[PDB]
RNA sequence: AGCGAG
C-alpha cells in the first residue's frame, strides 16, 4: 500500500494507519498456520523416505568422492574463505591427499577436516578438495561412518547404528515454520524434493554451441548451434515474461558461447533435465545449492550431510530401457 | 465472565450450517478486507486454526432489515460537518467519499484545514480532494468492537499483541473483590451494564431496604419492586456468579442506575483484574521469557483469588436386577467414609471433601455372579456376605476439594420431571478458593500474557525508597520486541492516576497542557482516569503528568520526569544500580489454572477395541506418543525405550500386568510381546479379504 | 449518561456524537 | 541444573506409585500391597519422604509438543517441587522452544533397565548441548543471561576506577594486586565492575599471544602470575570458564558466546561444557538484575 | 579437570565412553549389567544362583544402574560385541 | 471415550497374586490335615468345591471327622495372630 | 500413504516385507534395527573381569 | 581504626512509625544491616490473628446471613483489617452480637482479658431492621502468615470457617544510609530505620524482638570457634 | 515461638587459609538475611593490620622505575600490597627493607620491629639487579576493610611517600550461595554456604567467630530496646 | 463446537 504508514508505535497509529496495518498482521497469523501444516507434511515425508539411512560400516574404503570449493581465487591474486563454508566442508572426512603446488600433503586422507584443517589449508593456498560424502558412499545398505564423516550433535565420528535418516529429516524440516514462503520458500523446498517439474521451466542447454536468439512476440527461440557441428536444437514458446539470464556478466547474447548446462532463461530449471543432461553428480550439486540457498535466503544454517542424505536417497533406482531377457518392464 | 457473554453476542462465525468450512475455507475470506470498517473488528479474533471466520461485530455497527452491516456517519454537506447521523452499509459506504473521525473542526461545523483525510471506493486510502466529502466518521473506534475498546492505549500496540489482549481480556476469572482499573476507557461502564450481569433498577425510586440477598425499592407512585440476588450460583465454566448491592438503605435510585454490581463489576463498572505494583526489570531469572513472579502480599491480602465451583451429578436408575438406591449403606465400605454422608446419602452441606471422598453414596445390584474360592475362605474367616449389590458411589474426582455449597435432589416419588427409567438425580456443588500459585496464567490487556514463575515473600521483594515492595515483576526482554509498548505507557499513567497530579498552572497553562480537558489540570491520589481507544492520552501530556506527581506522604516523588524509580533489592539491600521502571498495571487472572492442567497416570482405563489407554484428564488419561515423538526417539538411537513405550506402558495385554508385578515385586521388568494393536490390524486387513500371515522363516 | 457512575475523567479531546447503541 | 527439572509432587507420587508401593512396603510403613495402595490413595504425611527416596536418580523423558527434532525429548533427573508445575531449567528452553506462557510439557518414565540407561545416557539434557542440525550450541545462555554477560563484560571508558598513567605527581592509581582486591574495592564505591584497569592474574591463563611472548613455551598458569590490563567483568566472567581455557577479553555478544561455547565444546569433555554452561546462566542472570535494562 | 559430579551425571558420561565403543555399547553394557545385580539381589537370598555383584559399594539407597555404571567406571567388567 | 470395565485392572491381579501367596503361607502354618480339609473344601488345590461327604471318603473316614476337623480350622484362624496376616484383602 | 493403493498392489504382487526397516518394526513393536537395537551392540555378553571376582 | 563502637537512638514520629538511627557503622555495612532488619521484621515478628471464625446462622463462606448487607466472604475480608494484641498462646475466643439496624464495628466485639481490639472503629458489617449477627472468633499467636487450616485435619464440625491468619503486626519497614565518605577517609555509616507497625505494638518493640531473633542466630556462628 | 528446627553449623577445608561454612537447616528465608551479613562483616569487620604507605629510595619525582632493581614501582607496591602482618600495636608503626647486592629481596628480609609479625616470610617483593640496593620504608597501621588509598593532602608531607591501598581486612575473597533444602517436609527451607578464603593472618574459622561476635553486639542493641519480648529462639 | 501452546 503506498498511503504508508507515516507514524511510530511510540507515537500511536491514527485510525486508519491502524486499520491499514491490521491486514499484514491477519494474513502473516493466518500465513503461518498454514505454514507450520506444509511444514509437518514435508517433514514426515522427509523421515519416511530415508527410514533405511543409518550408518552400518565404518568404512567403505571408496575412492569416490565429492569436490568442495573452499576458498575462491581473487582476481588480483589471494583466497578469500567461502562465505557457506562452515556447512559444507566442515565436519567431513579428506577421500583424496590434498595437495599443495605438487608438494607434499598438508592433510592426508581420513582426517575430520576440522577448523585447524580449514585454516592451514587456506594457509597453503589450496581451494578445491576432495571430501567423502553419503552421496558417493560404496555400501549398499544405509551408509558408513567415515563417508557421512562427524556427527554435528556428539563432535566426533559417527557411531555404528545412528539413524542418520531421521536425523537429517529432523534438521531439514524444523527450521521450517521459519522459512517464510519464482517459488522462494518452503513451496521451492518442497518442489526441490519432490523433483517436480518447476512452474518457471527455464530450460538449459544440451550441447556446446552458440546460442542463436531471437525476439519474438508472447515467446522466444533460444536456439543453439553446437561445437560438435551435430543436429542444433531450438526452444519451444519460451514465453515472453521471462527474462533472459546473466551468464558470465554479459547477459545470454545471440550468438554466444554457452557450456552445456549454462541456464538460459531466468528461474530455475526442472532437475530431471539437468539430470539427463549431465549425469547424477550434478544433478545432486545442483538440488544440494538449491536447498541450501532456499534455507540461506532467511538465515539458517544447516550442514550439506544431511541434504546430502535426502538427495542421495533420491537417487537410488533406473529406469529400465531394454529389458534384455530377466523379467524387466 | 460479563465480558465474555456480552462479546459471545455480537460474534460473527463465517462457518457453519450453509457456510464455508476450515477445510473448504480459502485464504482469501480470512484476511480484513476495507469494507470491514467500523462493520466488524480488525482485531478481535481467535488466534488459532480460526483466525478470520470468526469477528466480533463493531460497538457502532447495525444489521439492516436485509442482513447487511450499517455504520453510522455524520453527513457533512458543503464541507460543514453536521449532526445527521446517516447508517450506512458497504455499499453507500463506495459510492461516497468518507472522510475520518479526527478530523479538526473549526466549530463552525466546516473542516478548519484543506487536505481533509477520506477513504474511497476502492478502499484505497490515499490523497484528499479538499472539500466536497460527502461524510465523516461518527466518532473515533468506530472500527473497533466492545472487547478492543477496552484496551487502553491500543494505538501503540501491534496488531498481534492487541488481538491477544482482546482475546485475553475475555478469560480473566471472576475475582472475590475486583477493583475497576485505574487506566480504563469509556466502555468499561456500558460494557457492564449492557452485558446484563449488572443489576440495574428498572424505575426511578428511593431504596427501601437493602441485604445481601435482595433490595426492596419504592417507586416514586406507590409501587415497590424487590430485586433478588443471584449469590454464589455457578456459571457454565465453572467461575462464581455473586452479586452484592452497592446502594444504601435510604438512596435514592433512578432508572438504568446500577444497584447491585456482578462478578467483574466494581461500582457498575467492568472490573477484570486487579492494579498491581509493576517493576519492569529483568530479576534473577524467574520472570525468564514470559514468567511473572508475584510478591506473597498478593496471596496474604488475597487480592488474586477465585471462587471456582464445580458441579457433580449422579442420578440412581432402573436395572435388570432391579433399581440403585442412594443410602448410606454402601457395601463393604467402613463407618469413616460413611461419616459425613447424611441419613439418606447425599453428604451434607458445609462438608469439606477432598479427592476420593464420597459425595453421593449409591449402590447398584450386582446379580449372582462366582467368588474365587480365596475370596470365599476369606469371606468365612471374616464372616462376611458378597450382599449381591456393588457400589456406584459418586466421588469427588482425582484432584479436586472444596465445600460443598448445596444439593440439588431431583426423584421420581416427589413426582419431579426425570429422564425416563431414573428414580432420582442428586447434584453437588462443591467450591474450592483457589488462590494464585505458580503455573496459573496471568496477563494485563496488552497481550503480556505469562505464568507466574514464582512467589517471592514480600520481605525479598524490591520496594521503592518509601519502602513499599512491588507485587509483580515483568521482563524488559518482551516489551521492544513484540511492540506492545503500550503497556508502558499505561503503567506509567497507572502510577499518574494512583499518584494524584497538579499542572502548574501559575503563568498560564503549560503548552504541552493546553488541549488538556478542564480539570485534568487536577487529579487526587488513586483518582480513576479513562484514555479511549484511538483519541486518549498524548505521550506528550503523560510526560507532563509524569512530571507533576504530588508527592506521596511526604516530600519525596518516588518517580523522577523519566517514569522510573530507585528501587531496593530485597535480598542483598543494595539499592539497584540504575533506577528501573515501576508503575501500577491492571492485571487480569487468567483462566488457566494449573490445578486444571496438572495430570498423571500409572495405570487406569484402557480403551474398548484397543488397549493404550484413555486419553484425557478427565478419565485418568496417558499422554498421546505420536510419531514425531517416536521420530525423535529414533534419532536418539534408543531402541528399548521406543519398545518399552509402544508395547509394554501402552498395548500389549500381557506384558503389562508382568510389569506392574515386576515393579511391585522389585523383579526385572519383563520382555515385551506383541502390541495388540497389531494383531487387530491383521484381523482387519483379513477381514478385507487380504491374506496376510506372518511366515515364521 | 448512566445516571449513576462512578466519576471516570476521561483524556478525550472528542466529543462524541452518537452515544454507543 | 542442566541435567534436573522439578517435578510437583502430586504428579510423582501417581506416576511412580507402583514403586512407592513397594518401597512403603518394604520400610514396613504398610503391611500389604493393597494397605499400601491405600496410604498412596489418601497421600498419607509418611509418603512423602519415600518417594523422595524412590524417585532419587530415576531420569524421566520429558517431552513438549510439536517435537520438531531429536532434542524435544530430553531425559532429567526429577527434582519434587512443591506445587503443580514442572521447573524446567532455562537453557533447554531453546532445545524445546518452550516459553513460560503456559507452554505445557508431558513427562515419562522410562522403566527398564535399558530404558533407564538409554534415559541417562543417550538423553540426558547435559548430554545433548550442540545443534544436530549445524552444531552450533543449543544450551548456551540467551536472551536475559546474554544482557546479563554482555552488561558485565563491557568496557566504559572514563568510568570510575579506571586506569590513568599520569605521572609527575601520583602513581597509576588504577592497578589491583589481585581480584579479590578488585571486588573488595568494587564493594566500595570505588571501581566500577566495567572500567579499564590492569590487575595481577594468578589463576587465569593468558591469550596466546602474551603468552608466547611472557611464557613461551610451557607457561603454567596455575601457579604464575601476569599483568592483564582488562576489566573486572571481564576477569569475573574468565573465571567461570574451566581453568585451561585462555582469557578472552572480549565484549560477549551472542556471536562471541556462541563462538566460546563451540571452542569448549570441541577441546573439552561435554560434562565440563555443562558445568560452564550451568555457571555461565548463573552470572548472566545475576548480572542481567544488575544491568537496569528497562523501558520507559 | 571437571567438578564434583552431582547426581545422574556422575561419573561423566565421557570417561565411560573411554571404556567403550559407542554410547549405545556403554547403554548396553550398563543395562545388562544392571539387570545382572538385580537378578543377583533377588534370587540370593533363595537357593544361591550364579550371577554375582555388585563389585563396589553400594549405597545405602542407590539404584542397581546406578551401581552397574559405577562398576564401569572402575574398569571392573569385560563386555564382547555380537 | 468408552473403558473396557472388564480388563485386567493390574493392581487388583497383583493384590490376588499376594492373597494367594499369604493364603498359601498362613494355611501352611496350621496343621498338614487341617489345610488339606480346609483347601478340598473351598476348591483351592484345582478350583473344585466338595462337601464333607466327598472328603470323609477319600480320606476313610465318616463325614462328621471333617465337619469337625473343618470347625477347629476355621477357629484357628480366626485367631487375631492369623488374621492381620489376611486383612486387608477383604 | 495412500493405504488402499499400496494394499491392493501388495495383495496382487505377494510381496513379502521382511520387516528391516525402523518403521516395520516400530508396528509390530519389536526393536528398531538402529542405534542400541542392532545386532552387535544388543547382545553384547557382560560378566566380571577376572581380578574383580577374585577379589570379591 | 574506628575506634568507636555502635549505638542506636529512638525517634517517635506518630505512635507506629519511628526512625532509629544506628551510627556508627563501617563502611558498606549500612545497607546490609538495615535489609537484614527489615527482612527480619517484615517476616519473623510473631503476633496474633483470628484463626477462625463461626457464624451462628452459617454453614460455610459461600452463603448469606439475613439481614446482613455483606455476604459471609464480605464478612470474612472485613474482619481480616482486625488488628489484635493476645497476651497468651493458647486460642482465645471473643464473640460479637449485634441486633437490629447498627453499624456492626470492631468496637462491638467483647474481648475477654488480655486479647484487645486496637481498632473499634473498623466496619465488620451493616445490619438492618430484620438482622442479627453473631459470630464467636479464634484469636491465637504465632508469626507470619499460615493458610487457613482446613476443616477435617483438625477435629472440628460442619460450622468452622477457617480463615487465613496473617500474624505479623509490620506494615511497612524502609531504611536510607547515610554515608559520609571523607577523602581523609576515616567514612562510616548511619542507618536510618523507618519501621512503621501497626499499632498492635511500637515500632520500638517490633524492632527489639527482631533484635532477639537475629542475636539467637548469630549465636550459632559465633559458638564454632 | 520455639522454631522446630536447630540451625546447624559445619565446614569443609580445601586448602591450608579456605573453607567452605554450612549453615542449615535456617527457617524459611533467613539464608540472605544472614548471609549477605556475614560475607560485607567477615570482610570488614575483623581487625587486621596492613601497609598503608611505602617510601623508595630515589623515587621522589617520577614513579615509574627504580635504579637498582628489576621490577618498576607498581610490582613493589603489588607484591607489598599482599604481604600479611599483624600488628598489635595501637599507632602507625615504620619497617625498614634494606637490602645491597645481587639477589631476591623476600618478606623475611625486613626487620619487624616488636609488635609486628609478618606471617609470609618467603614471598617474593623484588629482585635486585646491578649491584643496587632497595632501601623501601613500610609503613604498617591497623584497620578493618579495603581503605582505598588517602591522598597525600600535604605537599611537603613527603614527596616519596607513596600512599598505597591498604587491605587491612584479613579475609580475602567470601561469596556465599542459599540453596534450598526440603521443599515439602519442611516447606523449602534454605541452607547457606560460605566459600571463605583469608590472607595468612588468620584463619577462616576464626574470622567468622569474630564476625559472629560482631553481628551479637549489633542485634543485640537491638535486643537491649526490649529485653523481655518475644523472640524466635533456638532454644 | 468454542479454547490454549507452537
Ligand atoms: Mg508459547
Ligand atoms: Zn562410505
Amino acid at each position: 500500500i503506498p498511503r504508508p504508514v507515516k507514524s511510530s508505535f511510540r507515537e500511536g497509529l491514527t485510525v486508519l494507519e491502524y486499520f491499514i496495518n491490521t491486514h499484514g498482521a491477519r494474513k502473516g497469523l493466518a500465513d503461518t498456520a498454514l505454514r507450520t501444516a506444509d511444514s509437518g507434511y514435508l517433514t514426515r515425508r522427509l523421515v519416511d523416505v530415508s527410514q533405511d539411512v543409518i550408518v552400518r560400516e565404518h568404512d567403505c574404503q571408496t575412492e569416490r568422492g565429492i569436490v568442495v570449493e573452499l576458498a575462491e581465487r581473487a582476481p588480483d591474486g589471494t583466497l578469500i574463505r567461502d562465505p557457506y563454508i562452515e556447512t559444507s566442508a566442515y565436519a567431513r572426512t579428506l577421500g583424496t591427499d590434498a595437495v599443495d603446488e605438487a608438494g607434499n600433503v598438508i592433510v592426508e586422507r581420513g582426517q575430520d577436516l576440522g577448523d585447524p584443517e580449514i585454516d592451514a589449508l587456506l594457509a597453503a593456498g589450496i581451494t578445491q578438495v576432495k571430501v567423502r560424502s553419503v552421496l558417493t558412499c560404496a555400501t549398499s545398505t544405509g551408509v558408513c561412518a567415515t563417508c557421512y564423516g562427524r556427527s554435528m550433535a556428539t563432535g566426533k565420528l559417527v557411531d555404528i547404528g545412528e539413524a542418520v535418516g531421521i536425523v537429517a529429516a529432523q534438521s531439514i524440516g524444523e527450521p521450517g515454520t521459519q522459512l517464510t514462503m519464482i517459488t522462494g520458500g518452503l513451496p521451492r523446498v518442497q518442489e526441490l524434493f519432490e523433483a517436480r517439474v518447476p512452474r518457471g521451466k527455464a530450460p538449459i542447454a544440451d550441447v556446446t554451441g552458440r546460442v542463436r536468439l531471437e525476439d519474438g512476440e508472447r515467446f522466444y527461440k533460444i536456439t543453439i548451434v553446437p561445437d560438435d557441428g551435430g543436429e542444433e536444437v531450438v526452444y519451444d514458446k519460451i514465453s515472453k515474461r521471462q527474462r533472459l539470464r546473466v551468464f558470465k556478466e554479459r547477459v545470454l547474447s545471440d550468438g554466444d558461447h554457452v557450456e552445456v548446462g549454462q541456464q538460459l532463461m531466468e528461474g530455475s530449471a526442472d532437475p530431471h533435465e539437468v539430470l539427463r543432461v549431465q549425469g547424477p553428480r550434478e544433478v545432486q550439486i545442483h538440488l544440494v545449492r538449491e536447498v541450501q540457498e532456499v534455507y540461506r535466503a532467511q538465515g539458517v544454517s544447516i550442514h550439506d550431510k544431511h541434504i546430502e542424505v535426502i538427495v542421495r536417497q533420491m537417487l537410488r533406482r533406473v529406469t529400465i530401457i531394454d529389458s534384455g531377457s530377466t523379467e524387466f518392464l | 465472565n460479563p465480558l465474555s457473554g456480552l462479546t459471545h453476542k455480537r460474534r460473527l462465525s463465517a462457518l457453519g450450517p450453509g457456510g464455508l468450512s476450515r477445510e473448504r475455507a480459502g485464504l482469501e475470506v480470512r484476511d480484513v478486507h476495507p469494507s470491514h470498517y467500523g462493520r466488524m473488528c480488525p482485531i478481535e479474533t481467535p488466534e488459532g486454526p480460526n483466525i478470520g471466520l470468526i469477528g466480533s461485530l463493531s460497538v457502532y455497527a447495525r444489521v439492516n432489515p436485509f442482513g447487511f452491516i450499517e455504520t453510522p456517519y455524520r453527513k457533512v454537506v458543503d464541507g460543514v460537518v453536521s449532526d445527521e447521523i446517516v447508517y450506512l452499509t458497504a455499499d453507500e459506504e463506495d459510492r461516497h467519499v468518507v472522510a475520518q473521525a479526527n478530523s479538526p473542526i473549526d466549530a463552525d461545523g466546516r473542516f478548519v484545514e484543506p487536505r481533509v483525510l477520506v477513504r474511497r471506493k476502492a478502499g484505497e486510502v490515499e490523497y484528499v480532494p479538499s472539500s466536497e466529502v460527502d461524510y465523516m466518521d461518527v466518532s473515533p473506534r468506530q472500527m473497533v468492537s466492545v472487547a478492543t475498546a477496552m484496551i487502553p492505549f491500543l494505538e501503540h500496540d501491534d496488531a498481534n499483541r492487541a488481538l491477544m489482549g482482546a482475546n485475553m481480556q475475555r478469560q480473566a476469572v471472576p475475582l472475590v473483590r475486583s477493583e475497576a482499573p485505574l487506566v480504563g476507557t469509556g466502555m468499561e461502564l456500558r460494557a457492564a451494564i449492557d452485558a446484563g450481569d449488572v443489576v440495574v433498577a428498572e424505575e426511578s425510586g428511593v431504596i427501601e431496604e437493602v441485604s445481601a440477598d435482595y433490595i426492596t425499592v419504592m417507586h416514586d407512585n406507590g409501587t415497590r419492586r424487590t430485586y433478588r440476588m443471584r449469590k454464589f450460583a455457578r456459571s457454565n465454566h465453572g467461575t462464581c456468579a455473586n452479586q452484592c448491592p452497592i446502594v444504601d438503605a435510604g438512596d435514592r435510585v433512578e432508572a438504568g442506575q446500577v444497584i447491585a454490581d456482578g462478578p467483574c463489576t466494581d461500582d457498575g463498572e467492568m472490573a477484570l483484574g486487579k492494579n498491581l505494583l509493576v517493576a519492569i526489570m529483568p530479576w534473577e531469572g524467574h520472570n525468564y521469557e514470559d514468567a511473572i513472579i508475584l510478591s506473597n502480599r498478593l496471596v496474604e491480602e488475597d487480592v488474586l483469588t477465585s471462587i471456582h465451583i464445580e458441579e457433580h451429578e449422579i442420578d440412581a436408575r432402573d436395572t435388570k436386577l432391579g433399581a440403585e438406591e442412594i443410602t448410606r449403606d454402601i457395601p463393604n465400605i467402613s463407618d469413616e467414609v460413611l461419616a459425613d454422608l447424611d441419613e439418606r446419602g447425599i453428604v451434607r452441606i458445609g462438608a469439606e471433601v477432598r479427592d476420593g471422598d464420597i459425595l453421593v453414596g449409591k449402590v447398584t445390584p450386582k446379580g449372582e455372579t462366582e467368588l474365587t474360592p480365596e475370596e470365599r475362605l476369606l469371606r468365612a474367616i471374616f464372616g462376611e456376605k458378597a450382599r449381591e449389590v456393588r457400589d456406584t458411589s459418586l466421588k469427588v474426582p482425582h484432584g479436586e476439594s472444596g465445600k460443598v455449597i448445596g444439593i440439588r435432589v431431583f426423584s421420581r416419588e416427589d413426582e419431579d420431571e426425570l429422564p425416563a427409567g431414573v428414580n432420582e438425580l442428586v447434584r453437588v456443588y462443591v467450591a474450592q478458593k483457589r488462590k494464585i500459585s505458580d503455573g496459573d496464567k496471568l496477563a494485563g490487556r496488552h497481550g503480556n500474557k505469562g505464568v507466574i514463575g514464582k512467589i517471592l515473600p514480600v520481605e525479598d521483594m524490591p520496594f521503592l525508597a518509601d519502602g513499599t515492595p512491588v507485587d509483580i515483576i515483568l521482563n524488559t526482554h518482551g516489551v521492544p520486541r513484540r511492540m506492545n509498548i503500550g503497556q508502558i505507557l499505561e503503567t506509567h499513567l497507572g502510577w499518574c492516576a494512583h499518584s494524584g497530579w497538579k499542572v502548574d498552572a501559575a503563568k498560564g497553562v503549560p503548552d504541552w497542557a493546553a488541549r488538556l480537558p478542564d480539570e485534568l489540570l487536577e487529579a487526587q491520589p488513586n483518582a480513576i482516569v479513562s484514555t479511549p481507544v484511538f483519541d486518549g492520552a498524548q505521550e506528550a501530556e503523560l510526560q507532563g503528568l509524569l512530571s507533576c506527581t504530588l508527592p506521596n506522604r511526604d516530600g519525596d516523588v518516588l518517580v523522577d520526569a523519566d517514569g522510573k524509580a530507585m528501587l531496593f533489592d530485597g535480598r542483598s539491600g543494595e539499592p539497584f544500580p540504575y533506577p528501573v521502571t515501576v508503575g501500577y498495571m491492571y492485571i487480569m487472572k487468567l483462566h488457566h489454572l494449573v490445578d486444571d492442567k496438572i495430570h498423571a497416570r500409572s495405570t487406569g482405563p484402557y480403551s474398548m477395541i484397543t488397549q493404550q489407554p484413555l486419553g484425557g484428564k478427565a478419565q485418568f488419561g496417558g499422554q498421546r506418543f505420536g510419531e514425531m515423538e517416536c521420530w525423535a526417539m529414533q534419532a536418539y538411537g534408543a531402541a528399548y525405550t521406543l519398545q518399552e513405550l509402544l508395547t509394554i506402558k501402552s498395548d500389549d495385554t500381557v506384558g503389562r500386568v508382568k510389569v506392574y508385578e515386576a515393579i511391585v515385586k522389585g523383579e526385572n521388568i519383563p520382555e515385551p510381546g506383541i502390541p495388540e494393536s497389531f494383531k487387530v490390524l491383521l484381523k482387519e486387513l483379513q477381514s478385507l479379504c487380504l491374506n496376510v500371515e506372518v511366515l515364521s522363516s | 449518561s448512566v445516571p449513576g457512575a462512578p466519576n471516570r475523567v476521561s483524556f478525550a479531546k472528542l466529543r462524541e456524537p452518537l452515544e454507543v447503541p | 541444573k542442566l541435567h534436573q527439572c522439578g517435578l510437583p509432587k502430586l504428579m510423582a507420587l501417581e506416576l511412580f506409585k507402583p514403586f512407592v508401593m513397594k518401597r512403603l512396603v518394604d520400610l514396613n510403613h504398610a503391611q500389604n500391597i493393597k494397605s499400601a495402595k491405600r496410604m498412596v490413595e489418601r497421600q498419607r504425611p509418611q509418603v512423602w519422604d519415600v518417594l523422595e527416596e524412590v524417585i532419587a536418580e530415576h531420569p524421566v523423558l520429558l517431552n513438549r509438543a510439536p517435537t520438531l527434532h531429536r532434542l524435544g525429548i530430553q531425559a532429567f533427573e526429577p527434582m519434587l517441587v512443591e506445587g503443580k508445575a514442572i521447573q524446567l531449567h532455562p537453557l533447554v528452553c531453546e532445545a524445546f522452544n518452550a516459553d513460560f506462557d503456559g507452554d505445557q510439557m508431558a513427562v515419562h518414565l522410562p522403566l527398564s533397565a535399558e530404558a533407564q540407561a538409554e534415559a541417562r545416557i543417550l538423553m540426558l539434557s547435559s548430554n545433548n548441548i550442540l545443534s544436530p542440525a549445524s552444531g552450533r550450541p543449543l544450551a548456551m545462555p540467551r536472551l536475559d543471561m546474554v544482557t546479563g554477560l554482555y552488561y558485565l563484560t563491557t568496557e566504559v571508558p572514563g568510568d570510575t576506577g579506571e586506569y590513568q598513567p599520569a605521572s609527575g605527581d601520583h602513581p597509576e592509581t588504577g592497578v589491583y594486586s589481585s581480584p579479590a582486591e578488585a571486588i573488595m574495592a568494587a564493594d566500595r564505591g570505588v571501581l566500577s565492575v566495567r572500567a579499564k584497569i590492569k590487575v595481577r592474574l594468578t589463576q587465569l591463563r593468558p591469550p596466546v599471544e602474551i603468552e608466547a611472548e611472557l611464557f613461551g613455551h610451557s607457561g603454567w598458569q596455575p601457579g604464575d602470575a601476569w599483568m592483564a590490563e582488562t576489566t573486572l567483568g571481564r576477569v569475573m566472567f574468565n573465571e567461570l570458564l574451566p581453568l585451561g581455557y585462555p582469557f578472552v577479553n572480549k565484549q560477549m555478544h551472542k556471536k562471541v558466546q556462541a563462538a566460546i561455547i563451540n571452542d569448549l565444546a570441541e577441546r573439552y569433555p561435554m560434562i565440563v561444557v555443562a558445568q560452564t554452561v550451568d555457571k555461565l546462566k548463573d552470572a548472566g542472570f545475576y548480572w542481567a538484575t544488575r544491568s537496569g535494562v528497562t523501558v520507559s | 579437570g571437571y567438578d564434583t559430579p552431582l547426581g545422574i551425571t556422575n561419573p561423566p558420561i565421557d570417561e565411560l565412553l573411554d571404556r567403550v565403543s559407542s554410547k549405545y555399547a556403554l547403554v548396553i553394557y550398563a543395562a545388562k549389567r544392571a539387570r545382572q545385580i538385580n537378578d543377583y539381589y533377588n534370587q540370593l537370598g533363595e537357593g544361591i544362583l550364579e550371577y554375582v555383584g555388585p563389585l563396589v559399594e553400594p549405597g545405602l539407597q542407590e539404584k542397581p544402574l546406578s551401581i552397574a555404571l559405577r562398576e564401569i567406571h572402575a574398569d571392573l567388567l569385560e563386555h564382547t560385541e555380537g | 471415550f468408552i473403558e473396557d470395565s472388564e480388563a485386567v485392572v493390574a493392581v487388583d491381579a497383583v493384590s490376588f497374586t499376594l492373597l494367594q501367596d499369604q493364603l498359601q503361607s498362613v494355611l501352611d502354618t496350621l496343621s498338614e490335615r487341617e489345610a488339606g480339609v480346609v483347601r478340598l473344601r473351598f476348591g483351592l488345590t484345582d478350583g473344585q468345591p466338595r462337601t464333607l461327604d466327598e472328603i470323609g471318603q477319600v480320606y476313610g473316614v465318616t463325614r462328621e471327622r471333617i465337619r469337625q476337623i473343618e470347625s477347629k480350622t476355621m477357629s484357628k484362624l480366626r485367631h487375631p495372630s492369623r488374621s492381620q496376616v489376611l486383612r486387608d484383602y477383604l | 500413504q495412500e493405504t488402499t493403493r499400496v494394499l491392493t498392489d501388495a495383495a496382487i504382487n505377494c510381496r513379502s516385507d521382511k520387516l528391516n526397516g525402523l518403521k516395520e518394526n516400530v508396528i509390530i513393536g519389536k526393536l528398531i534395527p538402529a542405534g542400541t537395537g542392532i545386532n552387535r551392540y544388543r547382545n553384547i555378553a557382560v560378566q566380571p573381569t577376572e581380578e574383580a571376582r577374585a577379589a570379591a | 581504626l574506628i575506634s568507636q563502637r555502635p549505638t542506636l537512638s529512638e525517634d517517635v514520629l506518630t505512635d507506629n512509625r519511628s526512625q532509629f538511627v544506628i551510627e556508627p557503622l563501617e563502611p558498606g555495612f549500612g545497607y546490609t544491616l538495615g535489609n537484614s532488619l527489615r527482612r527480619t521484621l517484615l517476616s519473623s515478628i510473631p503476633g496474633a490473628a483470628v484463626t477462625s471464625i463461626r457464624i451462628d446462622g452459617v454453614l460455610h463462606e459461600f452463603t448469606t446471613v439475613p439481614g446482613v448487607k455483606e455476604d459471609v466472604t464480605e464478612i470474612i475480608l472485613n474482619l481480616k483489617s482486625l488488628v489484635v494484641s493476645s497476651e497468651e498462646d493458647e486460642p482465645v475466643t471473643m464473640y460479637l452480637r449485634k441486633q437490629g439496624p447498627g453499624e456492626v464495628t470492631a468496637g462491638d466485639i467483647v474481648p475477654p482479658a488480655g486479647v484487645t481490639v486496637h481498632n473499634p472503629g473498623m466496619h465488620i458489617a451493616t445490619l438492618n431492621d430484620k438482622g442479627k449477627l453473631e459470630v464467636e472468633l479464634v484469636v491465637e499467636r504465632g508469626r507470619g502468615y499460615v493458610p487457613a487450616v482446613q476443616n477435617r485435619a483438625s477435629g472440628a464440625e460442619i460450622g468452622r470457617i477457617p480463615v487465613d491468619s496473617i500474624y505479623s503486626p509490620v506494615l511497612k519497614v524502609t531504611y536510607k544510609v547515610d554515608a559520609t565518605r571523607v577523602e581523609q577517609r576515616t567514612d562510616f555509616d548511619k542507618l536510618i530505620l523507618d519501621v512503621e507497625t501497626k499499632n498492635s505494638i511500637s515500632p520500638r518493640d517490633a524492632l527489639a524482638s527482631a533484635g532477639k531473633t537475629l542475636v539467637e542466630l548469630f549465636g550459632l556462628a559465633r559458638e564454632l570457634n
